[PDB]
């Protein structure tokens, strides 16, 4: 029952000295060695320090670390921030034959230009309506702020069911995309003579129509 | 030097058998007394260890995975695997094979990690339909045109234009839960309007876990 | 507040935006090398721990 | 330059644009409050003394 306790977030500005703690609840960290690993997002961890106070070669002298068997917390000194140390970090013991590791902290600094919600429409594609299926796709895509809400519309109708929206999301050129999509029955879709999808962002509205044709 | 490769499908069903290989290539698994482990993390938190393995019959568990894990090593082929029985929804993570001397120390080199999301139970393969631009769907000198991908399970689905000739212009975005279960997405490119009736565009949806590979042809609306 | 050249009395409140010594330059008594004044801004965020 | 942060080496520039922090407070870097901009104009006449 030897747990490591490690804070969530700990984030302060670049340039400065920071402490992260590891502290075991029932075993002492002294009995155990503890290793210290750096993890990128989406990629494999890499162990930034070992053997409490001596380094890997190929990491800065930056990542030291100390231990305190007094308050059982083990602490990962690191000075002078930079950018590619914004990372996960978790510390790791051993207890008895069972590898135990650490909570996990990670490091967030705490920047896109404005830009205008082009918007783009489509009807259900014959395919689809010869499969019984029938769906209204609604597109935004080059905006900036990334907060954009949805209102789909029937015959000066709002339609709520069946909708499905996806959240903002960063493009290449620095702006954000977003989509929407209405699930919708063929008979529906002639029943209505229009179906318009109205996007609004910072206050302004840009709206598109679509029929069955 | 020396490095680690894993192996095997990146699904597994509810309450089945889980089957992940990890290679050797650059070493020897019996020389240098040299010790085997498999660490899991889930998308979002910790790294989790699983167990660890000896080239002889030594091996350990945790006792939060204990009884379900079965992990051999095979010398001939130079490589180890690990066998997870009774496998649920909250088994989604990344497995990481670990080579790692000391016991009590370190994974000094680490594998790549193979994501192996646990599926519902509902694999199958996706919907693809056209999106056909018209006058509507233009907005000055620019149209877009894209494809529908609906109705399709599992998480993830490669989608690209003209065999990735078209890379400008082209968005991808994230899949959403539908009202049932399922996922949706769309992926478009916009282009000029001049090039609609002179140039073909097909787009290229590929399903791995459902092994199903559907080319659409985009078009402009034909009016019926 | 960061700084203050010495001790304070209990429920007395300190306005000062005057320079504080860290160590000894006058610097006009406005603003210089090791002279600041004590006021610090913080680093609230809404998605904090 | 009438303001720095930190004493200089010899032989060096100093051509940093950076709003000087008069006190410990950050201003983002703006003419705000406890913060002024160090680089100041002359006021050389001809028909000085």
């Amino acid at each position: 029952n030897f747990m490591l306790t490690q804070p969530h977030s700990v984030s302060e500005s670049p340039g400065k000295t920071v402490t992260i703690s590891c502290t075991g609840s029932s075993g002492s960290i002294a009995s155990n060695y503890v290793q210290w690993y750096q993890q990128r997002p989406g990629s494999a961890p890499t162990t930034v320090i070992y053997e409490d106070n001596q380094r890997p070669s190929g990491v800065p002298d930056r990542f030291s670390g100390s231990i305190d068997s007094s308050s059982n917390s083990a602490s990962l000194t690191i000075s002078g921030l930079k950018t590619e140390d914004e990372a996960d970090y978790y510390c790791q013991s051993y207890d008895s034959s069972n590898v135990v590791f650490g909570g996990g902290t990670k490091l967030t600094v705490l920047g896109q230009p404005k830009a205008a919600p082009s918007v783009t429409l489509f009807p259900p594609s014959s395919e689809e309506l010869q499969a019984n299926k029938a769906t209204l796709v609604c597109l935004i895509s080059d905006f900036y702020p990334g907060a954009v809400t949805v209102a789909w519309k029937a015959d000066s109708s709002p339609v709520k069911a069946g909708v499905e929206t996806t959240t903002p999301s960063k493009q290449s050129n620095n702006k954000y995309a977003a989509s929407s999509y209405l699930s919708l029955t063929p008979e529906q879709w002639k029943s209505h003579r229009s179906y318009s999808c109205q996007v609004t962002h910072e206050g302004s509205t840009v709206e598109k129509t679509v029929a069955p044709t | 030097q020396v490095q680690l490769q894993e192996s095997g499908p990146g699904l597994v069903k509810p309450s089945e058998t889980l089957s992940l290989t990890c290679t050797v290539s650059g070493g020897s698994v019996s020389s240098g007394g040299y010790f085997w482990s498999w660490i899991r993390q889930p998308p979002g938190k910790g790294l989790e260890w699983i167990g660890c393995i000896y080239y002889s019959g030594s091996t350990n568990y945790n006792p939060s995975l204990k009884s379900r894990v079965t992990i051999s090593v095979d010398t001939s082929k130079d490589q180890f695997s690990l066998k997870l029985s009774s496998v649920t929804a909250a088994d989604t993570a990344v497995y990481y094979c670990a080579r790692q001397l000391w016991l009590r120390g370190r994974f000094d080199y680490w594998g790549q990690g193979t994501l192996v999301t646990v599926s519902s139970a509902s694999t199958k393969g996706p919907s693809v339909f056209p999106l056909a631009p018209s006058s509507k769907s233009t907005s000055g000198g620019t149209a877009a045109l894209g494809c529908l991908v609906k109705d399709y399970f599992p998480e993830p689905v490669t989608v690209s234009w003209n065999s990735g000739a078209l890379t400008s212009g082209v968005h991808t975005f994230p899949a959403v839960l539908q009202s049932s279960g399922l996922y949706s997405l769309s992926s478009v490119v916009t282009v000029p309007s001049s090039s609609l009736g002179t140039q073909t565009y097909i787009c290229n949806v590929n399903h791995k876990p459902s092994n199903t590979k559907v080319d659409k042809k985009v078009e402009p609306k034909s009016c019926d | 507040r960061l700084f203050r050249k010495s001790n304070l009395k209990p429920f007395e409140r300190d306005i000062s935006t005057e320079i504080y010594q860290a160590g000894s330059t006058p610097c006009n008594g406005v603003e210089g090398f090791n002279c600041y004044f004590p006021l610090q801004s913080y680093g609230f965020q809404p998605t904090n721990g």
